[PDB]
RNA sequence: GGGUAGGUGGUAAGAACCUCAGAUCCGGAGAUUUCCGAAUGGAGCAAUCCGGUAGUUGGAAACAGCUAUCAUUAAUUGAUGAAUAAAUAGUCAAUUAAAGCAAUACGUGGUGAAGUGAAACAUCUCAGUAGCCACAGGAAAAGAAAACGAAUGUGAUUCCGUGUGUAGUGGCGAGCGAAAGCGGAACAGGCCAAACUUAUCAUUAGAUAGGGGUUGUAGGGCUUGCAAUGUGGACUUGAAAACGAUAGAAGAAGCUGUUGGAAAGCAGCGCGCAAAAGGGUGAUAGCCCCGUAUUUGAAAUUGUUUUCAUACCUAGCGAGAUCCCUGAGUAGCUCGGAAAACGUUAUUUUGAGUGAAUCUGCCCAGACCAUUGGGUAAGCCUAAAUACUAAUUAGUGACCGAUA
RNA sequence: UGAGUAACGCUUGGGAGUGAGAAUCUCCCAAACCGAUUGACUAAGGUUUCCUGGACCAGGGUCGUCCUUCCAGGGUUAGUCUGGACCUAAGCUGAGGCUGAAAAGCGUAGGCGAUGGACAACAGGUUAAUAUUCCUGUACUUACAGUUAGACUGAUGGAGUG
């Protein structure tokens, strides 16, 4: 039944369906170590889905990792607030190896 | 297929009830019992338990249930003869849509 | 092991019957000696053979 | 890469002594065969911010229920400590 | 137990004992062994009995019997009477299978011997699964409907050209006979009866 | 494919879902199959550690992901190549196989004791048993007479009964114990070497690849004719059919009353049977239920048999020549052992030595010789009956029933 | 049965509190022993015996509200510490190879093998339980890339040191 619908799919969109469902299942599985998953039974879905997944892309000759490495997407809006932060921190490492070299370099000279 | 399903009225032909009339609610295949309701009432010793949202309250005094009965003792009850009464049933496949229909032995009713 | 490097002809195993008919296991070895042959242009390479086989290489003009 | 590597947050005493005050320390668990890089690499992939350092911890197997009728083992967890740099804060749960 | 490089030991002597002995040139054979074992015969000077040994290998043949089979149906037949070559004849030829390939409804013998090791066949007083039973002169042998069911047919038409000693309706599946074959309906692949004093010498 | 109306494995209730677009479940065929382990990239204290190479994706590179590959031995082929010209040793690469395990069981081979008995013990027995090791197979081994053996004889091997505890063999003590013959189970006999001939190898072939041949009342080759186009295999590919195996479908016949918590017991009146095997149902049910007898059914995988065709083998009786071939460190013999029932001996085998002949030939018939007769060693393969059950299905028990 | 007998395996008094129950549990004050140790840090081994809360089936040679016992939860953070990614000693393994009825034994090249050699971090603070590991402060070492200036670079081998 499922398999069908799945078979109708080409090559692609399946690659696609298995990267969202990766995703959706680690946070299926963080939500419930928190406590905060209502639907408990959507994990065992995913995982089987996923299982049905793997199964039509191993008829054909082709793998799920491979495949996504040759074309992909990157990312974005986890950006902003990195940078800033990361900026700070080079500027605050900068500002004491700056001190350091010349405390040490006026004692030096004395 | 099978002789009881969920839903058809059903009778009791032994025990202490005798001529008990129901309605299966749930079938047990593995261990062959059946939940008839109004038939086979216990009465568990509700006991107080807290330790759940629910289990805060869990306001059980007497409440009287349904215990399982052998498939055994269950018979089919006929219905749409003018004259009901009890009997073994058949298996007949009828062509007209090749599904397997249950037919009383002692009529010509179906289910 | 001790044997023959043509055939596979090894050790015999027997009794050693003295007087008395006192039973004590023995072994009989094969005469093991070195022998060079002619064989692919020639080429001469010391085989451990048995002087029986010594003797089939002698007669069959192999031994030259 | 697979992102199997990421298990389990965990929320204890030391966890929430360390997840406050400026840089934020958050305590996963682990895939056991999983090396720190892979671990950076797997919260560079899934949540964007670039941990400042990887600390591991090996919590050994110990019997559990000891004198009941079966008797247990424990199950081996490999724990992760990463430490966003300072004024970051993102939520575990939420994307 | 070492490099025994048959290489280096064959070639060591390219002749010898051993080399020959083992010379690869080996063949198959594999098909001159079977045939010409297969079955053999003919007549020799020394012994007479040649034509006996000849004559007994075509009479198991034309049946599919091993030749115990055959001393035990000697026995059989053996003590009764008096001159009795008009009772092994018929003895020979009350194998059931027998009597359903001269019926017409197999197109050989051993197929038809298949058919009633099959469970296709239906006698009388009895049923059949064996292809061996002995059948009295005048029996019936009602064949099965399953077969028909299964119609291949063509051989109700070779159960008409049948053989006089036998008397079967076709397509209607029925058989017996009387006045069991004569030596004509018996044809001269095998007619001697001195195959009959080679069974005397080896069978008591 | 079957099959339904339930399912989410057990200690197990509840929460939350799935399921009539046909779920769970059963059967056939596939997919995935972490690490250790013959373990085989290297190591190692098992389930751990450390990598190389060729790709590909990020990085500015180190590096990090994602793939494939990387052990040893043997055989074949190719390349390279020492002492030392050539040539080999050696080195490298490619391809194909081998490794290991288990069925507390059967087979073969090698090795091989002792407790014990002899009322001690050494010959002997135990016993070629236990054990150790190597190689398998679905069985293995054996196998087509240089045989038995005393006759107007039988005519591969194997297994069973008898011959018999017989002939014999034994510090002639303890003991051991056949081979013929007869009655049975099954039955099958095949193929090379050499002659002769063809083609090719610096044709010094003494080698390679073909035709010819496979024996004992001798066979085959040489030359010359007649009759033959078949019958049969331990047989290749296919096609068709039948019988099954791995899920299943249908499958008859009962009410009343009494004791009783409860009837199926008991009693009355009936009914069915190719079903009176069994299990459950509140006691002890042919007719309450599941089943059983019986009739049936397979998309897929697999087993046996049959039919047809098709490769590959397979063929008789004469004449003349008087020529050639028929398995050599072999059979014998000597010196030490052994196998056979035999404690070594006619027969079989071998560690050391020696060493023949070629159908008017050689071996055998319990030392040996002659006559008579039997058989063709020193080359190979061989189904069946025979040995066993860890496992799958069905079933049985004057077998056990928690110290068995 | 012996028999409620032998034994209970080196350490005192009191006040307050908890608790249904206290010589035995908690706190306080003393008291008595150790003090080249019954003190503190670790190797080996042990393998959760560590911390918190609860319990008093069983174990504790008595008792117990208590325990190294049981239940539930939690706890072990390394470029610099101890060992691998570095090196070898005794010894082990060991392709070829030698020897040996078989299994196997010996052994070359290689490879392992610390109890040794080489190698960069110290002070303080913090939690009930971790700290040269987390935090603060101040440092050091080894790789890779870009860049500036100078310089010809110089090993799988030789030598010195080690
Ligand atoms: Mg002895
Ligand atoms: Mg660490
Ligand atoms: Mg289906
Ligand atoms: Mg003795
Ligand atoms: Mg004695
Ligand atoms: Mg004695
Ligand atoms: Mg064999
Ligand atoms: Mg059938
Ligand atoms: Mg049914
Ligand atoms: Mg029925
Ligand atoms: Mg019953
Ligand atoms: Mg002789
Ligand atoms: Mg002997
Ligand atoms: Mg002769
Ligand atoms: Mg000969
Ligand atoms: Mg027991
Ligand atoms: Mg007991
Ligand atoms: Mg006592
Ligand atoms: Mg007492
Ligand atoms: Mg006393
Ligand atoms: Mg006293
Ligand atoms: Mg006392
Ligand atoms: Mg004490
Ligand atoms: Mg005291
Ligand atoms: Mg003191
Ligand atoms: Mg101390
Ligand atoms: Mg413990
Ligand atoms: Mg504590
Ligand atoms: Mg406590
Ligand atoms: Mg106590
Ligand atoms: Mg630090
Ligand atoms: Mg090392
Ligand atoms: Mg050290
Ligand atoms: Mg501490």
């Amino acid at each position: 039944t499922v398999a069908k619908e799945l078979r109708q799919k080409s090559s692609e969109e399946l690659v696609k369906l298995v990267i969202k469902l990766k995703g959706e299942l680690l946070e299926y599985r963080f939500k419930l170590a928190h406590g905060e998953l209502d639907k408990p039974h959507l994990i065992n879905q995913t995982r089987r889905l996923l299982a049905t997944i793997l199964t039509i892309l191993t008829e054909r000759k082709l793998n799920w990792q491979e495949e996504q490495a040759k074309y992909k997407l990157l990312t974005k809006k986890t950006n902003e607030a990195a940078v800033n932060a990361w900026k700070q921190h080079l500027e605050a490492n900068k500002a004491k190896l700056l001190k350091s070299r010349a405390k040490r370099e006026d004692a030096s000279k004395k | 297929m099978q002789r009881i399903k969920k839903g058809d009225k059903v009778v009791v032909i032994t025990g202490k009830n005798k001529g008990g009339s129901g309605i299966v609610l749930k079938i047990m295949p593995a261990r062959q019992q059946a939940i008839v309701e109004g038939l086979n009432k216990v009465t568990r010793h509700k006991k107080k338990d807290q330790t759940t949202k629910r289990a805060a309250k869990q306001s059980t005094g007497k409440v009287q249930q349904e215990a399982p009965i052998f498939l055994s003792k269950l018979a089919l009850f006929d219905q749409k003869a003018k004259q009901q009464t009890i009997g073994k049933i058949k298996y007949v496949m009828d062509p007209k849509t090749n599904k397997k229909t249950r037919v009383f032995k002692k009529s010509n009713n179906t289910l | 092991a001790k044997k023959d490097q043509l055939t596979l002809r090894g050790p015999l195993y027997g009794n050693n019957r003295s007087h008395s008919k006192t039973i004590t296991r023995r072994k009989w070895n094969v005469n093991l000696q070195p022998c060079k042959v002619k064989t692919a242009d020639g080429k001469t390479t010391r085989i451990l053979v048995s002087t029986r086989t010594l003797r089939t290489l002698k007669k069959h003009n192999r031994l030259s | 890469d697979v992102t199997n590597v990421l298990l389990k947050p965990v929320l204890t005493e030391k966890v929430y002594f360390n997840q406050m005050g400026e840089t934020k320390k958050y305590v996963f668990v682990v895939n056991p065969k999983a090396s720190k890089t892979r671990v950076k690499l797997a919260f560079e992939l899934v949540y964007g911010i670039k941990p400042l350092k990887v600390n591991t911890l090996i919590r050994k197997p110990t019997t559990i229920r000891g004198g009941s009728r079966f008797p247990g083992l424990s199950k081996l967890e490999k724990l992760a400590v990463i430490t966003l740099p300072k004024g970051i804060a993102i939520s575990v749960t939420g994307e | 137990k070492y490099t025994g490089s048959i290489f280096k030991r064959s070639r060591r002597l390219g002749f010898s004992l051993l080399e020959n002995n083992k010379e690869f040139s080996k063949g198959k054979k594999r098909k001159t062994i079977p045939g010409q074992h297969g079955n053999r015969f003919r007549s020799s000077t020394m012994s007479g009995y040649a034509q006996q040994l000849q004559e007994k290998q075509r009479m198991q043949y034309m049946y599919g019997i091993t030749d115990k089979q055959f001393r035990r149906l000697f026995r059989l037949v053996l003590k009764q009477r008096g001159n009795l070559a008009v009772n092994l004849f018929r003895v020979l030829e009350s194998r059931l299978d027998n009597i359903v390939y001269r019926m017409g409804f197999a197109p050989t013998r051993r197929s038809a011997r298949q058919l009633v090791n099959h469970g296709h066949v239906l006698l009388n007083d009895r049923t059949v699964d064996t292809p061996s039973i002995i059948l009295n002169p005048g029996d019936k042998v009602r064949l099965k409907a399953k077969t028909i069911k299964i119609p291949i047919v063509k051989a109700a038409s070779e159960s008409g050209v049948v053989s006089p000693f036998v008397e079967t309706n076709n397509k209607t599946f029925e058989g017996t006979y009387v006045r069991f074959p004569e030596r004509s309906e018996l044809p001269a692949g095998i007619n001697e009866s001195y195959v009959v004093e080679w069974y005397k010498r080896l069978v008591k």
